[PDB]
RNA sequence: UCCUCCGCAUAAGCCUGCGUCAGAUUAAAACGAACUGACAAUUAACAGCCCAAUAUCUACAAUCAACCAACAAGUCAUUAUUACCCUCACUGUCAACCCAACACAGGCAUGCUCAUAAGGAAAGGUUAAAAAAAGUAAAAGGAACUCGGCAAAUCUUACCCCGC
RNA sequence: AGCUACCUAAGAACAGCUAAAAGAGCACACCCGUCUAUGUAGCAAAAUAGUGGGAAGAUUUAUAGGUAGAGGCGACAAACCU
RNA sequence: GCUAAACCUAGCCCCAAACCCACUCCACCUUACUACCAGACAACCUUAGCCAAACCAUUUACCCAAAUAAAGUAUAGGCGAU
């Protein structure tokens, strides 16, 4: 059917996956917001 | 043998330590000093800590051995909560009781007299069966945690309607939230009763002897029945830390002091929360012989002995449906011992007030099959309920 | 007081006390009909009911009944010429009642 | 969607903005006595009454510690349980009805109802009229029902020349809150349920609003507001529903009076009401050209007693006592 | 992943206890175990393996009150509640075990061999050759770990030298030590293998979910295989 | 009362109200600390006064009547501030010799940045505090390459900057010819 | 499609995130059981509020008022003003040792005062 | 006059997004304004935000729970001792709104209303060609249509293949 | 893994009629998507109208969580995994 | 005649030189930017492949501490490509 809605929002599902907390509980995750530094990214994280 | 609680589930154990720590002369560098953990200094020992100062949120209690009322003998206590297997069979032997079938005929007979029936009683009684089941709430069926405790309010209240005939009836109080103590021994085990729950009927007099002297002695031969494998303290609390308490509940000087009846409910909406009938009247029993031990520790000492006044306590216990009612005689203290005599019971059980009730009309193809209100209805129950509520007054 | 940091209270211990407050409140006209006692004020964020309460009577000697507060949202709407979105404070406002009519 | 009314209310001079709502005019003192065309044991009444005062405060021994917070559920809310409980039982030879009477516990009573009019000031629906809608939810500590009803305190048409006050902003500034949910319209019990008339109700205020933390907000003279505002909201509810038991409803005002009685306290001080509901045509349309006002009578709260030290009851006031029989013993007029 | 073993109870109680599902998955949440997922929720009632477990102050052979036999969904067989002394537990129902019957628990092995009761735990030593058993230990002590399901039985065969050989359902010899204890008897609800599911919803009911429409064409694992009865296992140490 | 809240009634819709001075520093420094105490509430009911006809004056859409009055208010506030702050700073030094009033350390944090980090009230130990013990103080190898990238962007923008500046003198001297000495 | 620029408050998110995130108000008080807010006196601020009667400093000053020097107060400056001279005084006298400095003022240790300078436990 | 597909509320999401004043910037048309600047606003009782320790306790579904009969066997329970005198803080509260690049005929959980007391407008004006779309009616015949009774109308018989 | 496949925790919905036993029939809500026309830069990067299959179950569904590309998941369609 | 057209600055590039490195108060690893409670998890482990060899399968240059020269020499290599 229709496609283009699979964005369904939800604060809890988005801080839990993508949040700064998130992000910092693995190596790789802290060097996503190293790289996001490094660019000069206003927003590190969600 | 199988030991419950996987290890995964288990607190996991402290991590290896580091083996600078072993050798000896030589002083560990840690991270303690940096107030944070790194992983190229080696874990520190910490002291162990004590806050120092009471905070009642964070409060730890001293292990249990070390408590003021820890005792090695252990107290089985009987509470309200308590649920015994064999039922009443437990409670007789417990309180050293016999048990006699049907309420005594003193009682029956006070509602054998017209004369003291209530005006319009069944038409009254069917009316508080409704109010209770039906119109009491805005919710259209109510809930055994709602009417039950209402239906045994307004059953009380029918029958208070009565002061007029009897004027002594202005004696008495119908008191909540009361509790009473009383320990004794059976065959060197120590037994405690806690009562709590229900309604205490509170009068100025003591209610009348049931038994005579007579009948006292002869429950002398009566054998107390016994259940091996299972033990007689079977579901109660075994504990470690108590006080020899008796207690009526009430200080010295109280206006109502002595108990009438007790009214035990068994609400629980869910029915494995609910107390088998058998249980219910066990807890009866025990209730009732612990407000009488009670009453006679007060009266007359701790010592152990045949007692020349016996004290009488009745129980009604009911469910919201089903009703028990029960007459206690406590005829000795000295409770040690199998043999001698024995205390009174007069147990009438599974006394139904109604067999049942609809809420809603039963329709069955554009039919009204059931109406609704009460079905079955006994006024045989109310009777003795009111029997129960009219002695000692009537 | 704002940006400055509480000493930490323990059971038994001193009253927590301030001698130089730098909350500085504004008494606002409110926008619709309100009770003939009731005043209204445009507190700091970090304001409480009960500090106003004191801070009014303490400062003001106004006997002060009830004390109600809530926060407004700044509009975030506005766009600069970079079309970068301005961002109007929030600020809290409190409901004042006086106390002997 | 509708405003929430709260009986017992924490807002100031809330019995004013409830006299709106509900066009009632209060009175001071109890209603005019009728004049018209067995002996009371007064000692025998005291006692008990200081029995059960004594029972709650000192001779029940409780199992766990009594916390300040805890007081009016574990001390106060059983004393007038058991305070009701045994007047009517022993007043029962002096008022027959009681005897026949229904006494509930903590059982619930609503009334729905609209005063007024606004024009909604926002969305896709301003400019358009909406009804200002009310919903009284109350819990009585204690209530007696009966199958006939009281008798008027005064005329329907009575007239006084005191205007009930009016409110020259939203009601939302009480503050007043609004919710949508279920309206019910209980007295008590449902309409099946014969006893369908109120005779007394009996509230105990909560310690949220007790007497020494109103003297500690600089509210002092909010102490009688709040049994005022208890009295009228909650009679008024119960009232109003009974007339709407029998059929009457904004369109069809009442044809005769609906009175009752209510015993407001909080363990120590006493007040007394008296309520009679004139009319129910509240609505805009209905109380266009409606001469018609609810009235309440009230007295100003007197304590008991003074203090409880030990077992003795200190300064034990006869007159509290004595009101609260008054009250017990009225009764519905025997038709010929 | 965060998975937790609902298995973290560590006081035996006859109150059943809520048991989470596992859907077929390990610890690490891929799928571990195929055809296994959803079904009706079911609460866990702790099952005593070691029938003599004589109570905490008490030794020697005691005996227990079958109080109920009732329905199990976590195992074919049924259990039962028994009560001795202050105690209560939940057992393996045996075939013709009722409620108000009384069972023995002894560990007492004498010279003659005793008359077998349905339903009593007895060791090994103590049975006659040709009793039917159930709930087997492998070693004393351990607790019965073979023999669980229903309707199942073992029989002794031989006693030798302070071992017992017995005949486990599959056929297979198990020497043990003679104190080892056993269940005289069959294992409840003896006609579990003839039930009839029905319909597909039924094994949903149950918690197995369908299998894969995958083809797999057939292997030389496959075809019947007569292969001779494995040689006697043994638990006992010489 | 309220009335604190407002100017005195006869300037009410005056276009100019005059005021005095700004207290200085200096002239702060000569008052003993309950003067300043005092005076920090005679401050604070002006500076309140004056917060409130802004907002009227806003709310009218007119203009406010002598601005600078605010401005001069804010001063002397952060004067006094400034005054209490270096007695205490003072008897600070003296009775213990900290430079600071609230404890802090210099950390690395899990980025590789060195940071000030203030420290916070606790009840408990560090060892026993569980979410204190969850925040990272170091940093691992793999932020080891991440710094060196950031110290070479610090260095690019640093170059540049220079880079420009002499350029822009060299505009100067070819518009301005006569700036050789 | 989230807003990840704007500022995170507690009006976002579900009923459980918007009542656990503040404004940044200090506590004065904790929750027992049942949500019942126990509210602490001793952990309320106390405005500590001067008698102003009387008073003779006001908002501004004059303009005919005399311009000064700044100099900022050193920790040399208030020693040499207020522990100097009593130092000096009993230096003549000649009774003077370093057991006796705690009457020249000296603090050897912050615990034990109510106001600590530090760690500083007292509020501006 | 005509629709009612709804509607009101909560949850989730969104975040000031048709309130006032001032601007003629504009709505796929149009000077009212959802666009611009300024000024206002949502007030807790609803809701969120909870709980001293150690040991100990908890066999008996739900279905009007009463008869009756079940299996797939189930959402709701403590006590003992110790500790504990205190009080109403904080946060959500607006809207014509969300996911679909759009002021999108699509997507979107729950309660109540069961046809409405709430919510809405299919026609910018005219003309009345073809072709095209959606409907209504049709002489006599009644599948002669067509790959096939597709569609429409009416509303029914029997059988075969495959798959239970 | 905010879509979707499967799973975990704890929730929610299912009128009326027949039979009263039901992975039973008729039939709403709701889920699905048989056939035809329309639409085909559309209202829509899969829709609209009618007509249909199911609708107390292997049902449908809100919330949080789990499995990740040499992989996951799959009542195997080489399905599905923004 | 409209629409438009025209502009010279902003800064930037490559070298040289020089080692480099911040700070008001308050907040920030939990759902970051959230005053305030019983924990204890902890870092290292050979690059691969495209591509070249006219496929491909061993093999196929990648700063590693002085410019130049020795020297594309010795030497390695499906002794082929290199
Ligand atoms: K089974
Ligand atoms: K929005
Ligand atoms: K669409
Ligand atoms: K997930
Ligand atoms: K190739
Ligand atoms: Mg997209
Ligand atoms: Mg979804
Ligand atoms: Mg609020
Ligand atoms: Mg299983
Ligand atoms: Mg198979
Ligand atoms: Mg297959
Ligand atoms: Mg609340
Ligand atoms: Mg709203
Ligand atoms: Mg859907
Ligand atoms: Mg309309
Ligand atoms: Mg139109
Ligand atoms: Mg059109
Ligand atoms: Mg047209
Ligand atoms: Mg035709
Ligand atoms: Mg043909
Ligand atoms: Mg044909
Ligand atoms: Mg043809
Ligand atoms: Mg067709
Ligand atoms: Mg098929
Ligand atoms: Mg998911
Ligand atoms: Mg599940
Ligand atoms: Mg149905
Ligand atoms: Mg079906
Ligand atoms: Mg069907
Ligand atoms: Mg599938
Ligand atoms: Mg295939
Ligand atoms: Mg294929
Ligand atoms: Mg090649
Ligand atoms: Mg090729």
């Amino acid at each position: 059917k229709a496609r283009g809605n699979e964005y369904q929002p939800s604060n809890i599902k988005r801080k839990n996956k993508h949040g700064w907390v998130r992000r910092l509980s693995t190596p790789a995750g802290v060097q996503v917001i190293l790289r996001r530094m490094l660019k000069g990214r206003k927003s590190l994280s969600h | 043998a199988y030991e419950w609680g996987v290890r995964s589930t288990r607190k996991s154990e402290p991590p290896p330590l580091d083996r600078v720590y072993e050798i000896p002369g030589l002083e560990p560098i840690t991270f303690a000093g940096k107030m944070h953990f790194v992983p190229w200094l080696a874990r520190p020992i910490f002291p162990p800590w004590d806050r120092g100062y009471k905070d009642p949120r964070f409060y730890r209690s001293p292990p249990l051995h070390e408590h003021p009322l820890y005792k090695d003998q252990a107290c089985y206590i009987f509470h309200h909560r308590c649920r015994l297997l064999e039922g009443v069979k437990q409670a007789l032997w417990l309180t050293k009781t016999k048990l006699i079938e049907g309420l005594p005929e003193k009682v029956l007979s006070l509602v054998d007299d017209p004369r003291n029936h209530i005006e319009n009683q069944d038409e009254c009684v069917l009316n508080v069966i409704s109010h209770a089941r039906l119109w009491q709430t805005t919710e259209e069926i109510p809930k055994r945690e709602t009417y039950c405790p209402v239906i045994v309010d307004n059953l009380i209240q029918l029958c208070k309607s009565q002061i007029l005939k009897h004027p002594s009836l202005a004696r008495r109080i119908c008191v909540q939230n009361s509790t009473f103590s009383a320990t004794w021994n059976r065959e060197s085990l120590l037994l405690q009763v806690r009562g709590s729950g229900g309604a205490r009927l509170s009068t100025k007099d003591p209610l009348p002897t049931i038994a005579s002297r007579e009948e006292i002695e002869a429950t002398k031969n009566h054998v107390l029945e016994t259940f091996y494998p299972i033990s007689p303290i079977i579901d109660l609390h075994e504990c470690n830390i108590y006080d020899v308490k008796n207690d009526t509940g009430f200080q010295e000087g109280y206006p109502y002091p002595y108990p009438h009846t007790l009214y035990l409910l068994d609400k629980a909406n869910l029915r494995p929360h609910r107390l088998q009938p058998d249980q219910l009247r066990a807890k009866m029993i025990l209730f009732a012989f612990g407000s009488a031990l009670a009453q006679a520790r007060l009266l007359y000492g701790n010592d152990a002995k045949v007692l020349e006044q016996p004290v009488v306590v009745q129980s009604v216990g009911t469910d919201g449906r089903v009703f028990h009612f029960l007459v206690f005689q406590l005829n000795t203290t000295d409770l040690d011992c199998n043999e001698g005599v024995k205390n009174l019971a007069w147990v009438d059980s599974d006394q139904l007030l109604y067999q049942h009730f609809w809420c809603l009309p039963v329709i069955k193809k554009r039919v009204v099959v059931e109406p609704v209100g009460p079905v079955g209805f006994k006024p045989e129950t109310f009777r003795k309920f009111l029997a129960l509520y009219l002695h000692g007054a009537a | 007081a704002r940006n400055v940091v509480y000493p930490l209270y323990r059971l038994g211990g001193p009253q927590l006390r301030v001698f130089r407050t730098n909350f500085f409140i504004q008494l606002v006209r409110p926008g619709v009909a309100q009770p003939e006692d009731t005043v209204q004020f445009r507190i700091p964020m970090e304001m409480t009911r009960v500090d106003l309460r004191n801070y009014l009577e303490g400062i003001y000697n106004v006997p002060v009944a009830a004390v109600r507060t809530r926060v407004q949202h700044g509009s975030n709407k506005r766009r600069d010429h970079r079309n970068v979105r301005i961002k109007k404070p929030d600020y809290k406002v409190a409901y004042v009642q006086l106390a002997h009519g | 969607m509708k405003y929430m009314v709260y009986p017992q209310t924490f807002a100031l001079n809330a019995d004013r903005w409830y006299q709106y709502f509900t066009k009632t005019v209060f009175l001071s003192g109890l209603p005019p006595p009728p004049a018209e065309p067995p002996a009371l044991d007064l000692a025998a009444l005291r006692a008990v009454a200081c029995d059960c005062l004594l029972q709650e405060h000192f001779y029940l021994r409780r199992r766990r510690r009594v916390h300040r917070y805890e007081e009016s559920e574990v001390i106060s809310l059983p004393f007038l349980d058991q305070l009701v409980s045994t007047l009517v039982g022993l007043l029962s030879p002096h008022n027959p009805a009681l005897a026949a009477a229904a006494l509930d516990y903590r059982c619930p009573v609503h009334f729905y109802w609209v005063r007024g009019e606004e024009i909604i000031p926002r969305g896709h629906r301003r400019g358009r009229i909406d009804d200002l809608r009310y919903q009284i939810d109350d819990k009585p500590n204690n209530q007696i029902r009966i199958s006939k009803q009281l008798a008027e305190f005064v005329p329907l048409d009575y007239s006084v020349p005191i205007e009930i006050p009016t409110i020259k902003c939203k009601p939302d500034k009480l503050p007043l809150f609004k919710r949508q949910y279920e309206n019910h319209i209980f007295v008590g019990s449902k309409t099946a349920d014969p006893c369908c008339y109120g005779h007394t109700q009996f509230h105990l205020l909560p310690d949220k609003l007790r007497r020494e933390r109103l003297l500690r907000q600089n509210c002092a003279d909010q102490i009688e507001v709040v049994f005022r505002a208890n009295a009228i909201a909650s009679l008024f509810a119960w009232t109003g529903a009974q007339a709407m038991y029998q059929g009457f409803w904004s369109e069809a005002d009442v044809t005769r009076p609906f009175v009752s009685q209510a015993v407001i306290t909080d363990g120590k001080y006493f007040s007394f009401f008296c309520y009679q509901l004139n009319t129910l045509a509240l609505t805009t349309q209905a109380d266009q050209n409606n001469p018609r006002k609810n009235i309440c009578w009230g007295t100003q709260s007197k304590p008991l007693y003074e203090t409880i030290e030990d077992n003795d009851v200190k300064g034990f006031n006869d007159d509290v006592l004595l009101q609260i029989v008054h009250f017990l013993l009225n009764r519905p007029k025997e038709e010929k | 992943a965060n998975f937790v073993s609902w298995k973290s109870r560590t006081k035996y109680t006859i109150t059943p206890v809520k048991m989470r599902k596992s859907g077929g998955r390990d610890h690490t949440g891929r799928i571990r175990v195929h055809g296994i997922g959803g079904g009706h929720k079911q609460r866990y009632r702790m099952i005593d393996f070691l029938r003599f477990r004589p109570e905490e102050t008490k030794s020697g052979p005691f005996e227990e009150k079958v109080i109920q036999v009732r329905y199990d969904p976590c195992r074919s067989a049924d259990i039962a509640l028994v009560a001795g002394g202050s105690r209560k537990r939940w057992i393996i129902a045996t075939e013709n075990m009722q409620a108000g019957d009384t069972i023995l628990n002894s560990n007492h092995i004498g010279r003659m061999a005793v008359a077998a009761r349905e339903g009593d735990a007895h060791p090994l030593g103590a049975l006659p050759v040709g009793t039917l058993i159930n709930n087997v230990e492998s070693e004393p002590g351990r607790g019965a770990q073979y023999i669980r399901a229903a309707g199942t039985c073992g029989v002794l065969l031989r006693k030798v030298n302070g071992t017992a050989i017995i005949q486990l359902p599959s056929k297979r010899q198990m020497q043990v030590l003679e104190t080892c204890v056993a269940t005289v008897g069959r294992v409840s609800n003896v006609d579990h293998n003839k039930r009839v599911i029905g319909k597909a919803g039924r094994n949903r009911w149950l918690g197995k979910r369908p299998n894969s429409g995958r083809w797999h064409r057939k292997g030389g694992w496959a075809g019947r295989k007569i292969r001779p009865l494995p040689p006697m296992k043994s638990y006992v140490k010489l | 009362g309220l009335e604190e809240f407002f100017d005195d009634p006869k300037n009410w819709g005056q276009e100019k109200v005059k005021s005095g001075a700004a207290w200085t520093c200096q002239q702060l420094r000569n008052k003993s600390n309950e003067d300043l105490h005092k005076l920090w509430y005679v401050l604070l009911k002006e500076r309140n006064m004056l917060l409130t006809l802004e907002q009227e004056a806003k709310r009218q859409r007119l203009p406010m009547p002598s601005p600078e009055r605010l401005d001069k208010v804010v001063d002397s506030m952060d004067a006094l501030d400034k005054v209490v702050q270096e007695r205490e700073d003072a008897l600070r030094l003296l009775q213990t010799g900290q430079e600071r009033a609230r404890p802090g350390a210099w950390r690395r944090d899990i980025f590789g940045r060195i940071i000030w980090h203030k420290f916070k009230q606790w009840v408990i130990p560090w060892h026993l505090n569980k979410r204190y013990n969850r925040k990272r103080f170091f940093a691992l190898p793999y932020v080891d390459h991440f710094l060196r990238l950031e110290r070479e962007k610090r260095a690019r923008i640093k170059a540049r900057k220079e880079n420009l500046e002499r350029k822009k003198a060299k505009i100067l001297l070819k518009k301005f010819p006569h700036l050789a000495e | 499609g989230a807003d990840r620029m704007s500022k995170w408050t507690s009006k976002r998110g579900p009923r459980s995130f918007r009542g656990r995130k503040g404004r940044g108000a200090k506590g004065i008080g904790f929750l027992t059981s049942g949500w019942r807010f126990v509210q602490i006196k001793e952990m309320v601020p106390e405005f500590v509020v001067p008698d102003l009667t009387g008073f003779k400093l006001k908002p501004y000053v004059s303009y005919l008022a005399p311009e000064s020097e700044e100099t900022p107060l050193t920790a040399a400056q208030l020693f040499s003003e207020a522990v100097a001279p009593a130092i000096e005084k009993d230096f003549k006298d000649g009774t003077f040792d370093p057991d006796n400095l705690e009457k020249y003022g000296f603090e050897p240790t912050q615990e034990g005062k109510l106001f600590q300078l530090y760690p500083r436990n007292f509020l501006r």
